[PDB]
């Protein structure tokens, strides 16, 4: 029998920090043990200081950002070059995904940006269009490795102010783009050590009022 | 007279009065200049108002990145065979990865007026547009009218009083070719030419549209005191 | 193309009528007279043949009384052709709802079902109307015994007495004068044939010429009993109200 | 199928099939809606060029829509016939979809807008009716008379006419209904409406029609004896 | 839904439903009220599929109510349960079917008579004396088929539902939070407010 | 007889130019748009004394941040009005923010020439579409049956347009407050109405960016109407 | 999921958690399960993330443009009917959907639960989800009409704390809300590790619990 | 939804300083079956793009009919169809790709993996996979199926990453192409030893080679080996 859908791998990462986002990703593409790319990437932008990307089954998430970007090009011709708001792009892409609720995109998304007041946003999604605006996300294949190390590195969850014993928590001081860089690569570090399905190379899109850089790691190729 | 009741009937001269009437349309619409040189293409049309309250009709429509026009006539039809060239252009993107050639364009328009000029019940469109664009060969203008027929030209004008900057462009055809890497002087010839068709009335800051595209140059259109430069 | 040959046959006059509708009305004018009498123990209903022949098969003829179930009956005036469309749909609305609610159809329904097909050919679809007026004769257990009438524009209306057809005029005015209320069905027999033998273009009013058609509670005990008359039955009630 | 393009423009900026479709409705029957301080009233006119009529079975001229909604017309009969149809279905479709009865203006709206409809719809021609739809909303004592028209507006009315002679019977209203003081009782009510109609009708005999509509569901169509004794009342108070 | 009962009398209909409504491992209510009035004498019951039920009384009711209010004239019991039939026998072969069986409880003021209609989701109709769906009639019909008469009155006729929900209360294994109890007779239908 | 469709020799389409003859026989609507707010207004028009007055409908809210006065055939505007909620509140589920007062108006106006043998006929109404948003502030548009639509800083359609929009060429300037634009819009009602206007024969509306789309009442109206005729008065 | 939502004197009471699950993976901590449908009308969200969120903002696009024709709010009754029949559309097709529409309209305060199947329940008390039957529990024993807005906020607070602690798939933090006349107001996020060793000592209870 | 019958094994395709590379063996299996042992399974497309095709055949051949057709479509009203407005490497994938997806989403695939290979206008070197699922990557080296596994750890360590591009001659890149399939041939039960080979340079154009044979074959060492543990005859 036909199976319509596959695993292509790869790992993403969203943090938003309070004046800018990064949007992170693995550039290694694979199918069951076989690697097929080392350098495939997986992170685009899309416009409008908007950064996207779809990690899962790699054909529908090539498909959805393909889609949002045309849906964005549609945006300002039909609103007379209007800037697509990181909230109105989140809900167009809740559309986009539940469009095909009875044959999903198998894919996990997350897009990052500003609002409307200038702080950094990252918005996150299911397969099916449920999304909600968080501070920070982790998805793919070594989503559930990475996400509590934010909760305890991002969060300061767990984390109490020492001598209080567990009565005062630590305050949570906002993170430079350095620090959170430094977050990042760790996590994929970490990722690529621990699932065989993350490495060869690291790349991260930061957003800021200025525009998207782009800044690029190596990895492990093992 | 009896030849001119709908689109499916030859006159006995063999004419289609009904595809004429529609030609009719243009003539009343606002002049607009088109002409390109080897490197840019530029759009120049004079827009009209209702009234002193009213704001002014907008001519250009940006169709893609490397592509555009500017309309002279039925206003609406202009916004439906837009509508279809961004759709065009769209599709050979997102399937070939390939940017469309303006000389398709124009073949793809002409297609669409002509069914419309064949069939009972419908109507030709009333609008006739200048398309530029920059692609793999170089800059291009086109001319297209509702009768089907598209025209590659190295500029031209439509609408009311444009005889008199399609004499102009006629007569400098040799030097404004020429203007390659320039388009500030590009654009200085397209209002001196749209200029030769005015009477009484004169470019002012909201009544001026411009248009440019080419070889590191995105379509974009000038409006407001953007062309305040130019007056 | 083909809107230089339309007729338009759904569209106001001037004036606020249906063009198609009235000039099927003046079609009707001319066809046989029907009339129907409503009394408080059944219904009668009398309808004239055409300028027939003597070679027409008479015994097997029908062109103007037609069965629509076992409590309902109805007389033509027109095409007969159209009325034989309406006829047989109203044949199948009947089982419809027989079928559906098992009890037969109320009266009323039925003629609402075919007035209201009559009415969108005069709004929609840009054909003819059908050129047919019928008088229904009844019988349910809600209202008991009913008359109606429909006609090309689709409108429908309930009678004591009426007829349709030619000389409606002359036919109705003698009607309401010797109508009366607490009228029998062997009278509004009598009555029937009296109108039609006086408004006839014909020279004589023959059995040959005529169909007729009853519907009486006079059947074995409560129920109805439709009786669509022979040619030699309407010879003998000729002969008994004395007209031949 | 058939898309012709009956209803149009003329030069002078008219539709003459909605135009020539009033004059339909000028041809109908009077009909006429008064509304009291508690109460509706619907009077309708019966031509008496047809006697010998079974009164039993013939089509009323005031129809429900639902329990607590009545509907009159002027015009063409059969047409009427099809709004009032589909102005049922809607009011039942409304009870099932949101839990609630429809109000008065809602069906007024319902069935203006497919009036509307047949005016620019290919293939198709106005309908020959004007309406008067009256009733109360669920758990409100105030009253309601809505009036439609073949072009597709409404609008409401203190107390209205249509039909033949309704610029009569209106010229009559305008002059004996007051707006700050309504008929505050039935009597009073249909007594107004009853002496607006014998402006117009001919005899008072079974060519009045009267149906009284009030709060909560509470609807009843007058007889002819009923009526008769209105009739009476109103003349002899006229002999003076 | 679980238990619906129905039992017609000398001069009367009685239908008794449950008013459990359950969701998972959880009593959501306890109140429900399993019944449509179709008609001023006219009652249905029901029970089934979670939804089915609901949406297909409403329908139903929706039906007639149209239909009374375009001609005017309540239809006969009898005319109502043929309807019903026909929907549920020609939704049996639908896509999808409505999972729902109905009890049909009117009286006849034409013959002045009481009726009782029972159908099942295939559009399976019987008249019946006393009736029931599912696996209700397992326990009850034992004790109607012993105490039942044909001119019982409308208090006996409350005497015996009453003895048949004690042993359905006693034997099923299911908690059905008891029963709404409603009466059809010619003056129409009202609900026993303490049973 | 002819094409619905067709062309005329001076190059227009007949039944668009004869709708417009009937949008000239409608009720007088005027617009005025302001950096305070827009108001527009209406002549309610009665044929009848016993014609509840209030029930005569002809401003309409299309979402919070737009209102819609309409001019000619109105029974044809319920359909565009319609459309314009559906699609206003169409954008917001899709984009969750309010939609441009020109793409809103665009939608409408596309409807237009959707006419041929889609409907019969186009539109015998004129619609006044007013309204706000972010990026280009508060704004007021003319939407024809002819499909195009231009934006306006005043404009008066019907029966009385013509020599309402000469008054308007004089008396409309870029500093004008929200108070003077409403007091202005009751003064050429009155100037161009058959009857006297009064609070039941007319109906003013505005919106702000603070309160959004509000159609005023009559006690509200009959004070500015009053405060008109004392100001008209004083000189 | 667990949700809760009761009618009171005072109004109605709106209460849910926060967690999402993917298996055994705890993949959100902070998700609303409420939908401000307009200033009088909530929504709660149980089943499948997507389809609570796609549907219920497709029934506040529904209930606005009722708003526009009618000049008048939706009654809580037609709001829940709307989403009951959208639910019947989707018969049969795999939809996960447990709602309660909670909100303020002319009858007073209005209550109703609709799921998946299209069942629309009318009722003074629901709970949905996962951890339904630990919030009961705590309601049906501390229920009354006669509640305070203070006590009736804690005893939903309360509610969903007792789900949070024994159903794995319940838990983050709570989120709660009042519904009046005026309409709806937000009483504030709670995190459930903070509330939980608060309520152990303030209340005394979870006494097995060391702390 | 179906199933593959008669089937195409590896292709394999490598870039290189100035070009690309891609090969292919000429067998059309029926299952075990090694049936037909004439079929070309590169397709050129214009001068400047190879098409390598594996799978179902009989879905090969209907794309070697699209691309024949798009070919001709390119043409129509096109004066510079030989010239600005030819057919680009990245035209012919991203149709393909397009094709692929949708055939996916409708559950009737094209049961193949396809490789295009070729130099685009700027001289650049165009190397991506497609297969039924519509899944989509771009490699210094490419192969399908068996090659995957095999051809790639061969050809990797000629261009490990993008940088060993430009160090790349084509005759090292010729020779590590043609060794890989001695040793898909060595290892596929579903291999031939005839195959084709095809150079798409940006300076010496496409060069097509036919009818070319695994040769420098290893089995003199078989004599040798005796029994399966404890045999020694
Ligand atoms: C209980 C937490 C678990 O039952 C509750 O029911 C919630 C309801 C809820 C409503 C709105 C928003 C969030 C939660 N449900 C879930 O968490 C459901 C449970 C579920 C999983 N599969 C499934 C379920 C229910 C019925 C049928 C099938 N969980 C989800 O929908 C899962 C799939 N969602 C996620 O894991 C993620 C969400 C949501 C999300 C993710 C992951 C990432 C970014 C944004 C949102
Ligand atoms: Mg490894
Ligand atoms: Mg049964």
């Amino acid at each position: 029998q036909f199976n319509p859908y596959g695993d292509n791998g790869g790992t993403i990462l969203g943090i938003a920090g309070e004046d800018f986002a990064v949007l992170a990703g693995d550039t290694r593409n694979i199918t069951d043990y076989s690697i097929n790319s080392r350098y495939e990437p997986k992170v685009f932008d899309c416009g409008d200081n908007i950064v996207m990307s779809a990690n899962g089954f790699a054909a529908d998430g090539d498909a959805l950002v393909k889609r949002f970007k045309n849906s964005v090009k549609w945006y300002h011709f039909d609103h007379n070059d209007k800037k697509l708001s990181i909230n109105s792009a989140a809900r167009n892409i809740q559309h986009l995904l539940y469009s095909r609720r009875f044959f999903p995109y198998y894919v996990y998304n997350i897009i990052a940006g500003l609002d409307e007041d200038g702080k950094g946003a990252v918005y996150s999604f299911d397969p099916v269009g449920s999304y909600q605006r968080e501070q920070c996300r982790a998805g793919g294949a070594a989503a559930s490795l990475i996400m509590p190390f934010l909760d305890n590195q991002v969060n300061f969850k767990n984390q109490y102010e020492p001598g209080t014993n567990g009565k005062v928590k630590k305050p949570l001081k906002y993170l430079s783009v350095e620090e959170v860089i430094k977050l990042v690569r760790d996590s994929f570090t970490s990722a690529t050590e621990r699932h065989i399905q993350v490495g060869d190379g690291l790349e991260i899109l930061i957003v800021t009022k200025d525009g998207v850089r782009k800044e690029f790691y190596e990895l492990k190729r093992d | 007279n009896n030849y001119d009741g709908d689109t499916v009937t030859f006159s006995p001269t063999g004419r289609l009065f009904q595809v004429e009437y529609a030609l009719e349309a243009i003539k009343q619409g606002s002049v607009t200049v088109g002409l390109r040189s080897n490197t840019h293409a530029v759009l120049v049309a004079l827009k009209r108002n209702a009234d002193e309250l009213s704001s002014y009709q907008k001519k250009i429509i940006k169709c893609d990145e490397h592509m555009g026009l500017s309309l002279a006539g039925l206003a609406p039809d202009a916004r439906v065979l837009s509508n279809y060239l961004r759709q065009q252009c769209n599709y050979s993107s997102l399937v070939f990865n390939r940017k469309l050639a303006v000389e398709r364009a124009g073949h793809l328009l002409c297609d669409k007026a002509q069914k419309n000029t064949q069939s009972y019940g419908g109507r030709p469109y009333g609008v006739g547009l200048l398309i530029i664009g920059y692609d793999k060969s170089g800059a291009h203008l086109l001319e297209f009218q509702p009768s089907g027929n598209v025209t590659e030209l190295y500029g031209t004008a439509i609408g009311a009083r444009s005889q008199g900057a399609k004499t102009y462009l006629e007569r400098t055809l040799d030097t404004f070719i020429k203007i390659d890497g320039n388009p500030d002087e590009l654009i200085k010839a397209g209002v001196e030419a749209i200029s030769q068709s005015l009477r009484d009335e004169s470019l002012t800051v909201d009544n001026l549209s411009i248009a440019i595209v080419g070889k590191d140059t995105p379509f974009t259109i000038y409006d407001g005191e953007a062309v305040a430069k130019y007056i | 193309g083909s809107r230089r040959y339309d007729s338009r046959t759904t569209i106001f006059s001037p004036e606020g009528r249906l063009y198609q509708v009235e000039y099927a009305l003046e079609s009707i004018s001319h066809a046989g007279t029907a009339i129907g009498i409503m009394a408080s123990d059944g219904i009668v209903l009398a309808a004239e043949r055409k300028v027939t022949s003597t070679l027409l098969e008479q015994d097997t003829s029908t062109e103007k009384l037609y069965k629509l179930n076992d409590k309902i009956a109805v007389a033509v005036a027109g095409l007969t052709a159209d009325a034989e469309i309406l006829i047989n749909t109203a044949r199948i609305h009947a089982q419809n709802y027989l079928k559906t609610y098992n009890e037969d159809i109320p009266v009323e329904i039925l003629v609402r079902r075919l007035s209201d097909i009559k009415q969108g050919y005069t709004q929609h679809g840009g054909l003819r109307p059908f050129g047919v007026s019928f008088i229904y004769a009844g019988y349910d257990d809600r209202y008991g015994y009913q008359l109606y009438t429909s006609n090309p524009s689709g409108n429908y209306t309930g009678w004591k007495a009426i007829s349709v057809g030619a000389n409606t005029s002359a036919a109705q005015t003698l009607l309401q004068m010797d109508y009366k209320d607490d009228m029998k069905v062997d009278d509004a027999i009598e009555l029937a044939l009296k109108t039609l033998s006086k408004t006839t273009d014909s020279s004589a009013l023959t059995y040959d010429r005529l169909e007729f058609a009853t519907i009486r509670k006079g059947a074995n005990d409560g129920e109805v009993y439709q009786k669509i008359f022979k040619p030699q039955e309407i010879k003998d009630i000729l002969v008994k109200t004395g007209i031949t | 199928g058939y898309d012709r393009a009956l209803s149009i423009f003329s030069p002078d900026g008219h539709i003459f099939q909605v135009e020539y479709a009033l004059e339909a409705v000028k041809r109908g029957t009077c009909a006429v809606g008064v509304k009291g301080k508690n109460c509706v009233v619907l009077g309708c006119e019966r031509r008496s060029t047809l006697k010998l009529q079974d009164t039993r079975i013939t089509p009323s001229k005031v129809s429900k829509i639902d329990s607590h909604v009545v509907l009159s017309f002027s015009g063409l009969n059969a047409d009427s016939r099809i709004l009032i149809e589909k102005a049922r279905v809607e009011a039942q479709s409304h009870r099932l979809t949101l839990e609630d009865p429809v109000t008065v203006e809602y069906l007024t709206r319902y069935v203006a807008g497919v009036q509307q409809r047949y005016t620019q719809s290919g293939g198709v021609r106005p309908f020959g009716v004007s309406t008067l739809i009256a009733g109360f909303d669920p758990r409100d004592d105030e009253p309601k008379l809505y009036q439609t028209e073949p072009s597709g507006i409404y609008s409401s009315w203190s107390a209205q006419t249509i039909g033949r002679n309704s610029k009569t019977v209106r010229e009559f209203l305008e002059k004996n209904y007051d707006r700050k003081e309504p008929p505050a009782t039935v009597e009073e009510c249909v007594k107004l409406t009853v002496r607006s109609l014998l402006e117009v009708v001919q005899t008072g005999a079974k060519n009045i029609e009267i149906t009284v509509v009030k709060p909560d569901s509470d609807i009843v169509a007058l007889s002819s004896e009923e009526i008769n004794q209105y009739v009476t009342q109103i003349e002899q108070e006229k002999q003076e | 839904m679980d238990i619906i009962l129905g039992i017609r009398v000398q001069d009367s209909v009685i239908l008794a439903s449950s008013k459990a409504v359950t969701r998972g491992i959880s009593v959501l209510k306890d109140s429900d009220d399993k019944t449509r009035q179709l008609s001023p004498h006219t009652l249905m019951s029901f029970a089934g599929e979670a939804g089915d039920t609901v949406q297909f009384a409403e329908y139903i009711q929706a039906n007639i109510q149209l239909y009374s209010i375009r001609e005017d004239y309540e239809l006969s019991p009898q005319a109502v349960s043929s309807f019903v039939r026909q929907e549920l026998a020609k939704s049996i072969r639908s896509r999808r079917p409505y999972q729902v069986n109905v009890l049909i409880g009117g009286y006849d003021k034409k013959k002045n008579k009481p009726e009782l209609y029972q159908i099942d989701y295939l559009g399976t109709k019987v008249e019946l004396p006393y009736g029931a769906h599912g696996y209700s009639g397992f326990y009850t019909f034992s004790l109607l088929d012993h105490h039942y008469r044909p001119d019982m009155t409308t208090e006996e006729g409350l005497d015996l539902l009453k003895l048949c929900v004690q042993e359905l209360e006693k034997r099923m294994p299911m908690d059905f939070k008891g029963v709404i109890v409603k009466i059809v007779d010619k003056d129409g239908i009202r609900q026993v407010d303490d049973f | 007889d002819r094409g619905v469709s067709t062309f005329s020799p001076e190059g227009r389409l007949f039944q668009v130019e004869y709708s417009l003859e009937a949008i000239k026989l409608g009720s007088t609507a005027i617009g005025i748009a302001t950096k305070e707010g827009v108001v527009l207004g209406v002549e309610k028009r009665a044929t009848s004394p016993l014609l509840e007055s209030d029930s005569i409908e002809k401003i309409v809210e299309i979402d919070r941040h737009i209102g819609c006065a309409m001019s000619g055939l109105t029974a044809d505007a319920r359909s565009m009005i319609e459309h314009a909620r559906t699609a206003a509140v169409t954008h917001n589920l899709y984009y969750d923010e309010d939609i441009n007062v020109e793409s809103l108006t665009q939608s409408v106006c596309d409807l237009a020439l959707r006419f041929g043998e889609l409907m019969s006929r186009p539109f015998g109404v004129a619609l006044l579409i007013a309204g706000h948003d972010a990026d280009d502030g508060y704004q007021l548009f003319h939407a024809e049956p002819s499909g195009t639509f231009y934006r306006y800083n005043a404009k008066a359609i019907g029966s009385g347009s013509e020599g309402a929009q000469a008054e308007l060429l004089n008396e409309w300037h870029s500093s004008l407050t929200l108070k003077e634009a409403e007091l202005l819009v009751l003064k050429i009602l009155k100037q161009v109405m058959e009857e006297k206007l009064d609070e039941n024969n007319a109906q003013l509306s505005c919106i702000t960016k603070q309160d959004g789309f509000k159609i005023y009442d009559n006690e509200k109206t009959a004070e500015l109407i009053k405060e008109l005729k004392e100001k008209e008065a004083a000189e | 999921t667990t949700t809760l939502a009761f009618k009171f004197q005072h109004g109605v009471i709106a209460a849910v958690d926060s967690r999402a699950s993917a298996g055994s993976y705890i993949s959100a901590l902070r998700m609303n399960k409420v939908i401000e449908i307009n200033p009088y009308l909530l929504g709660t969200m149980s089943g499948c993330a997507a389809d609570c969120q796609y549907w219920e903002r497709l029934l506040a696009k529904e209930c606005r443009l009722y708003y526009l024709r009618n000049g008048e709010r939706i009654s809580v009754s037609a709001a829940s009917k709307l989403l009951s029949n959208m639910m019947c559309q989707y018969r049969g097709m795999g939809l996960s959907m447990g709602s309660m529409i909670c909100g303020w309209d002319k009858k007073g305060p209005g209550l109703y639960y609709v799921d998946e199947h299209g069942t629309r329940l009318s009722g003074n008390m629901f709970s949905t989800g996962s951890g339904n039957t630990y919030a009961y529990g705590v309601l049906d024993s501390n229920y009354k009409w006669d509640l305070s807005v203070e006590d009736a906020l804690y005893l939903g607070k309360r509610s969903i704390l007792a789900a949070a602690h024994r159903d794995a798939y319940s838990g983050g933090s709570v989120n709660l809300y009042h519904v009046t006349e005026d309409g709806w107001i937000y009483h504030g996020n709670h995190d459930v590790g903070e509330l939980f060793w608060k309520v152990k000592e303030e209340e005394g209870s979870f006494n097995n619990v060391i702390g | 939804t179906q199933q593959p019958i008669v089937t195409g094994t590896s292709v394999i395709s490598m870039k290189y300083d100035n070009g690309v590379i891609i090969a292919a063996d000429n067998l059309g299996s029926y299952g075990s079956l090694l049936r037909f042992n004439g079929v070309e399974r590169l397709i050129p497309v214009g001068d400047n793009t190879v098409v390598g095709i594996s799978g179902d055949i009989s879905d090969m051949q209907h794309i070697e009919r699209l691309l024949k057709d798009l070919v001709t479509e390119n043409a129509y009203d096109n004066p510079l169809a030989d010239a600005e407005e030819a057919l680009e490497p990245s035209y012919i994938f991203e149709y393909l790709a397009t094709v692929m997806y949708q055939r996916r989403s409708k559950m009737n695939p094209l049961w193949n993996a396809i490789i295009v290979a070729g130099v685009q206008s700027n001289g650049d070197q165009f190397l991506r996979y497609v297969n039924l699922l519509g899944v989509t990557y771009s490699s210094p080296t490419l192969a399908t199926g068996f090659g995957a596994h095999m051809a790639n750890p061969l050809l990797r360590k000629v261009v490990d990453r993008e940088s060993d591009i430009p160090k790349t001659t084509v005759q090292v890149a010729e020779e590590a192409i043609v060794n890989a399939m001695r040793v898909l041939y060595y290892r596929d039960a579903r291999s031939s030893r005839n195959f084709s080979l095809a150079i798409i340079d940006k300076n010496t154009g496409l060069t097509f080679k036919k009818n070319l044979q695994v040769e420098n074959m290893k089995w003199d060492f078989a004599k040798d080996i005796k029994g399966y543990g404890t045999q020694k005859i």
